[PDB]
């Protein structure tokens, strides 16, 4: 049996290492049951699928700028003189079994990672769960994007193509020599001499494989520890106060969820990764200082450094027979936007003098100039995105090319400024609709026209109402509040069956009793447990 | 903790709509089955080759 | 929140207590020599560990017509000697039968 | 489970003596 | 004024995350004091300069078997047809400045690593530190043996040299195609192809910087966490039980002791990888099929299955067109004593039929079974070990190269054996040592010479004293014992001064009544605690 296994291997495990206490303590620990935190786990999910993804890549690749000529099974690629890494692509992809779609998954993975952590920050910044005690915890969230945005970088510089070539000459031999004094000397400290060199990727799949990698490992081990030891915030509702957690224990709800939502998430990385074709490298070709073509444009989480390049103007400054290039502004540009986004909790606590332990939410309509804020970087963020795809937004809609780069220009300036003021405006005007119903009552879109001729409008009351019919106006709690009648069980109980035939009538009217008895006794709990406190 | 609210899910017994609930929570599961399958066949058997 | 008063008593207590013990604050000589050698240790071994892939790079590596030079002034255009013939020469193809002609 | 006059009233002595006690 | 300083960033971590219990919980562990406990750390902190080392050898290296030709500055190979990792190699030796003494320091550390491993193990084994409830640690620490073992084989390859190249095809392509169903795919399936093929030092590289170092970090990770949660074991002495732990607090005596000794074994790695020549790869040249030298010796972890292969006979067979050939005999012998070490203590404790949650360790002279077992195992890896280097031997000593491997042959079923009973017999004797003081008194070493003309020495008495003056018998407590006088205190200091000139007599009177009351006071505590345990 298993009533006799189970307790044996239960005593062994008990008279060893004595964990009861502390077992128990993590089955009976509790998370609030919101759509909205489990998008922190995607990005978690992410990651260990690029871990078993890049570990199958490592025993077929090889890192080296040796000239080799092909003699493959790829005809079009059949003489030409290439290097070891491209050749090595070419292997993976064509002669080992399965190879192309193992090295698809990764890169659509990668992807998942980057759009996954953007959302997860744009969740924490515009609910408010940076503010202390959890301020340490942010910091931490703002280096570990920075990690996840360079090593993305380095991974498809890999493969040494056209493509991925002119990008690293541009963004990484170009932008660095422009540095003043400095400048030069940090180079050829990189790149241990000239540009082409003979030891970058090497030093790429070793910077790419095994070091950021784990520091990006340990430090989400640290992200996971500070969220675990204390504790997850929650939003204001019946029953919820600023000393507890209101949801289910880890035990057995919590585990299940978190194994499906992992099941599904790999599933659609595996759908997307064998039905969509991403980097087809022997289009391109091998990299060559004399060739070009017509993109040139990084991944997606890249193409804002890209368009900050594109789009600033031609400013440079020669004192005392020296350079200073335009490609420096970009350099400082950058810097400010990671020291403005590093320390922004320390930034508003010094702004609205609020040094508060906080462990309730705020909903971003009641925060109007930080959502604004928000709103903002956003546009600017869209706006430098979109802008470094303007020569194929050109070619495809039917736009100037000289055009893009002006609208982009004066955009920098004028769109922030429109979408700061319409989202002011809009988080005011979602508090006044707010009021509306703590006032009157839920709009139920019906009309009567009484005997004297007028026309009203039924409401249906949230609380008690006076002796004359309208309510008492009720207070704001913080929480939403219910706009449709349907929402309310106003309407809808469908006769109990399958979907072509019905179901017996005493079947029907238990199972219609039954749900209605258990609906009361769980609001019936949370209003005695609001009560006692 | 405390644990304010706990029922099960189906109090009345004996009703065809459990019944009918425990046969689509199955299908799901054997069309994973069937496709874990059709995964193996398909790898070992197929061109797989570059024409 | 902040933890009981009676384990930030005593664990403060207990820190004091393991630096005063040591009595480390009431000997000057040996508190600065330790910083003092630990800061060499420190500035030695960063220095060898960075300084092994620091290159110069205005070093004259280059030959030309008129000396070395550094690689920054120089392309493949550069006359190695005076009066030396460079041709503009084409590439179409043939990886291995005279890539390039007149 | 001394309160918090008492623990005002201990030097650091005694003090390490209850941690350690606490700790076991 | 970092009064001020320390009480505000202090109340900072106290108000955020409230660890005032459970970092003041970890400040007052109890660790015993004894050297003995101090082998297991240094094989950790050879493993951290082993992980500093092997990221500053990451930015030079590259694994490639591209033929070149050299052109570089070291002439004696200059036109030379190797490979890309060679050059590399090369290049990390004599173009970087600091290179040869970074990887220098590599390998000794590599080195000092499995020797730690080694020493720690006897340790463990010879107390009995892995009966119960400690046996899963035993476990996990024999594949982080194992693993370490392989780890470092895969690293000296990496250069593809002579020696490594030699070594890699007689080890890991020769053995390989020996295993009677999967022998030839097994082979295909690791080379991609025949023996050289194109991709075995890249996978060899991923396999030896990626994976194999995560998987020791985790175990090594999983080792001390357990150590930490199962309360450390102790040795039989005053004031010691089955339920306590006597040593000190980690804060501070324990910290700085742990901090001075990996300052110390940094030190030493540094010292020795400067003064020392270890793996001279530009003497030897690139791994050629036809070219082989007369050493041909593997790292001395791996001595002891090298050896194996030199002593076994040619003993095959033929099957119905099949071959089994002699290199099967060392895969299925080599796979088996790694069986019989990692399921030893469940061996154990079949035999003896005891598990009874012990915590106090025993000497090695009161188990003389295991003791026995111990060393006659330690005798056959030292003969496997020096049967691997029999060609230095019959060169530097004068003996015959044919005589050496049946003297390997034959001591390898004998030399246990004797080893065995010798250790048995020593044992025994050796507690029969304790027996006579516990039951006479320390011997002095003083001869009386009475008025009548005997002659007897004077004894020290360790208790009680009869009315006629014979010592009290007294019973063994599994503790040692003293057996010199000047051990006892038989012996004060010269005086209190410098090595040249003395010190005012006030001073070193006031000196010595100090120390002395000092000694009262912790051997009275002693006791007293020892005496109210056992009431
Ligand atoms: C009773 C009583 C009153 C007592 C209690 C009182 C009490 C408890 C209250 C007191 C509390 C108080 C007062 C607390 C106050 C605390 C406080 C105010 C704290 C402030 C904290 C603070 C200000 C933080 C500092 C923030 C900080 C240090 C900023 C970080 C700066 C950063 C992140 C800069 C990084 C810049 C950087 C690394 C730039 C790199 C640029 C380079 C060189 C890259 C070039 C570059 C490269 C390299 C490419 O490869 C590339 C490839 C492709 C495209 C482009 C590029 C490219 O641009
Ligand atoms: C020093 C050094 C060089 C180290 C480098 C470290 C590093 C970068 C790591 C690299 C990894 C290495 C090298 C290891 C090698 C390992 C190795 C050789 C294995 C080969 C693997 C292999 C052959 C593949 C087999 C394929 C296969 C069958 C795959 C099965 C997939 C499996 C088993 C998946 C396991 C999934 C898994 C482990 C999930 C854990 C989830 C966790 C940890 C979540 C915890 C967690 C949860 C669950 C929350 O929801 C949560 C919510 C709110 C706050 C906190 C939390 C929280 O903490
Ligand atoms: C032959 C071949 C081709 C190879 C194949 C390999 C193979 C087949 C292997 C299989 C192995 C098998 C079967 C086992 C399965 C194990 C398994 C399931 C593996 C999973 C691995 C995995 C999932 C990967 C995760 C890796 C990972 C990221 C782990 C993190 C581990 C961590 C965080 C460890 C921290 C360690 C650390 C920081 C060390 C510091 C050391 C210091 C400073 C010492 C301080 C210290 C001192 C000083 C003391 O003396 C001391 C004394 C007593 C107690 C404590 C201490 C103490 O703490
Ligand atoms: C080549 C090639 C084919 C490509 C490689 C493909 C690849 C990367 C493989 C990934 C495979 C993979 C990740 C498998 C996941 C398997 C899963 C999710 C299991 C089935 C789900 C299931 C049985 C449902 C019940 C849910 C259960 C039992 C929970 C499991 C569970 C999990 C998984 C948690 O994350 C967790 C986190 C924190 C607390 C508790 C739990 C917990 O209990
Ligand atoms: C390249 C090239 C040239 C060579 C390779 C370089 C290489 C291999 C580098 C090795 C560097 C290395 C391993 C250096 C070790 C340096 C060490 C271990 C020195 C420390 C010596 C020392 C003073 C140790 C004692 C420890 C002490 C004094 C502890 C004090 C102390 C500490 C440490 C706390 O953190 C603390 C935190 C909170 C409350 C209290 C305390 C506390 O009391
Ligand atoms: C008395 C001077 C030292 C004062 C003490 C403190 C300064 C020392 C700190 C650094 C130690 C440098 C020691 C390295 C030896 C040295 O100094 O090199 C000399 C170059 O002249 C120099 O004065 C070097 C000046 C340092 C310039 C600083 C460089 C700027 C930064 C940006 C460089 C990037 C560093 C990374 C940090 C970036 C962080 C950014 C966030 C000769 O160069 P060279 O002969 O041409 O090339 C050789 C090869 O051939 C041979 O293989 C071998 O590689 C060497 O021998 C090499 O020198
Ligand atoms: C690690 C210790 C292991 C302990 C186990 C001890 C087991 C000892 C077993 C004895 C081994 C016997 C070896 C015999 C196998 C054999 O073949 O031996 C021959 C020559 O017999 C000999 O010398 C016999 C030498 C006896 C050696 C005794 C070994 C005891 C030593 C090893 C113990 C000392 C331990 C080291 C001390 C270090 C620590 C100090 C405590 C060489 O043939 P070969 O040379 O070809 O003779 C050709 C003609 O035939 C042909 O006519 C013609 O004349 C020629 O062609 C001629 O060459
Ligand atoms: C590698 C990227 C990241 C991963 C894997 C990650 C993962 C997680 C996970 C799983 C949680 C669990 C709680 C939840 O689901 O919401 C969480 C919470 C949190 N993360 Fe992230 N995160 C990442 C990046 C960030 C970033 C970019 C920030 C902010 C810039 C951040 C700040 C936080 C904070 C403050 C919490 C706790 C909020 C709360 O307690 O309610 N993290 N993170
Ligand atoms: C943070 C998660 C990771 C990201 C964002 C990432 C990024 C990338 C990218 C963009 C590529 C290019 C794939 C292609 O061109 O088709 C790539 C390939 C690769 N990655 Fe990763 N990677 C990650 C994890 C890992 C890890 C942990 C390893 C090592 C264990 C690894 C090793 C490789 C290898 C060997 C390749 C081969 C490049 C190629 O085939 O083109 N990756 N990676
Ligand atoms: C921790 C256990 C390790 C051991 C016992 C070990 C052992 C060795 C040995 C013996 C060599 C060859 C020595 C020679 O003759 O030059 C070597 C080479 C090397 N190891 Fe490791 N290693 C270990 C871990 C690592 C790690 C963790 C890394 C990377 C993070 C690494 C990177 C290298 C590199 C790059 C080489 C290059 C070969 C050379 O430059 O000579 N090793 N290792
Ligand atoms: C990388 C290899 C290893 C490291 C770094 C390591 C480290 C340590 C350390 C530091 C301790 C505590 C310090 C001490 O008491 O000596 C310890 C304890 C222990 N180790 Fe190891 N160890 C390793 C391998 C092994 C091996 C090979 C075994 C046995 C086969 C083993 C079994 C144990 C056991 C049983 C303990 C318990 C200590 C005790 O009870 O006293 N470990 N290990
Ligand atoms: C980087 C900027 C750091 C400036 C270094 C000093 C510049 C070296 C000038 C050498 C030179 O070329 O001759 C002058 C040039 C021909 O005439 C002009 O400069 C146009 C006049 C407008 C300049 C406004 C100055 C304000 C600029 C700051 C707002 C930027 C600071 C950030």
């Amino acid at each position: 049996d298993f009533a006799k296994l189970a307790a044996a291997q239960g005593d062994a495990i008990d008279s060893r290492y004595h964990p009861s206490a502390a077992v128990r303590r993590q089955l009976n620990k509790v998370f609030p049951t919101h759509w909205s935190f489990l998008l922190g786990e995607i990005a978690l999910y992410s990651f260990i699928i690029l871990l078993l993804t890049g570990v199958w890549l490592t025993l077929f690749f090889d890192p080296s700028m040796a000239h080799v000529t092909y003699d493959g099974v790829y005809q079009p690629l059949r003489g030409v003189q290439m290097s070891r890494a491209y050749e090595t692509a070419l292997d993976i992809s064509f002669e080992v079994r399965g190879g192309l779609f193992v090295r698809q998954v990764h890169h659509w993975a990668a992807l998942m990672f980057a759009a996954s952590i953007m959302v997860h920050l744009a969740r924490i910044f515009f609910t408010g769960a940076f503010r202390r005690p959890r301020e340490a915890n942010w910091v931490i969230g703002s280096l570990l994007l920075i990690l996840a945005m360079f090593e993305g970088f380095f991974g498809y510089s890999l493969p040494d193509d056209l493509l991925s070539g002119t990008g690293i000459r541009a963004a990484l031999s170009g932008i660095t020599m422009g540095i003043p004094v400095i400048g030069t000397w940090m180079h050829w400290a990189l790149f241990g001499g000239d540009f082409p060199g003979e030891i970058l990727i090497p030093r790429l799949y070793a910077l790419h494989i095994l070091l950021i990698p784990g520091i990006i490992l340990a430090l989400i081990g640290a992200h996971l520890a500070l969220v675990w030891f204390q504790k997850h915030t929650q939003f204001p509702g019946p029953g919820r106060t600023e000393t507890n957690v209101v949801g289910v224990r880890v035990m057995p709800v919590f585990a299940v969820k978190s194994g499906a939502f992992f099941a599904m998430i790999t599933g659609v990385l595996g759908l997307m990764g064998g039905l969509l074709t991403i980097n087809p490298i022997w289009n391109l070709g091998p990299y060559k200082p004399s060739q070009v073509s017509a993109g040139s444009q990084p991944d997606f989480y890249m193409m804002w450094t890209d368009g900050l390049i594109r789009l600033w103007p031609a400013w440079e400054f020669y004192p005392f027979g020296h350079t200073i290039p335009q490609g420096v502004w970009v350099a400082v540009g950058m810097g400010l936007v990671f020291a403005l986004l590093i320390a922004y909790p320390f930034i508003e606590k010094k702004v609205t003098g609020d040094d508060a332990h906080h462990n309730l939410l705020q909903r971003p309509r009641d925060v109007p100039v930080r959502t604004a804020i928000g709103s903002m970087a956003i546009a600017l963020y869209l706006l430098l995105t979109f802008a470094c795809m303007n020569d194929i937004i050109a070619l495809k809609f039917h736009i100037s090319l000289n055009a893009t780069t002006w609208i982009g220009r004066i955009g920098m300036v004028v769109l922030p400024a429109i979408v700061y003021f319409v989202a002011y405006r809009w988080a005011i005007s979602l508090q006044r609709s707010d009021r509306e119903v703590l006032e009157h009552g839920v709009e139920t879109g019906i009309i009567k026209r009484l005997p004297h001729g007028a026309y009203v409008e039924l409401h249906q009351p949230l609380g008690p109402v006076d002796e004359h019919g309208h309510p008492i106006p009720l207070e704001y709690a913080g929480a939403p509040l219910p706009k449709r009648m349907n929402k309310l069980g106003s309407g809808g109980a469908p006769g109990t069956g399958s979907f072509l035939f019905p179901d017996p009538a005493v079947e029907h009217e238990a199972l219609t009793e039954a749900a209605h008895a258990s609906e009361h006794k769980s609001l019936t709990a949370l209003k005695e447990h609001q009560d006692r406190i | 903790v405390e644990t304010i609210f706990k029922e099960p899910r189906w109090p009345v017994p004996g009703t065809k709509a459990e019944k009918r609930t425990e046969r689509l929570v199955a299908y799901w599961l054997m069309l994973g089955g069937l496709s874990g399958l059709a995964l193996l066949l398909v790898f070992l058997f197929w061109p797989w080759e570059y024409q | 929140g902040r933890s009981p008063e009676v384990h930030r008593k005593t664990v403060a207590a207990n820190l004091t207590d393991a630096l005063e013990g040591s009595t480390l604050k009431r000997r000057k000589v040996i508190g600065l020599s330790l910083g003092i050698g630990l800061g060499a240790f420190g500035a030695g071994t960063l220095v060898a560990f960075i300084g092994g892939l620091i290159k110069n790079p205005w070093k004259p590596v280059v030959p030309t017509a008129e000396g070395k030079k550094a690689v920054l002034w120089t392309s493949g255009w550069t006359p190695r000697f005076k009066g030396e013939t460079i041709y503009l020469a084409r590439a179409t193809g043939r990886p291995g039968e005279s890539p390039f002609v007149k | 489970q001394p309160t918090d006059a008492e623990l005002a009233e201990m030097s650091r002595e005694e003090l390490v003596k209850l941690g350690g006690k606490i700790d076991g």
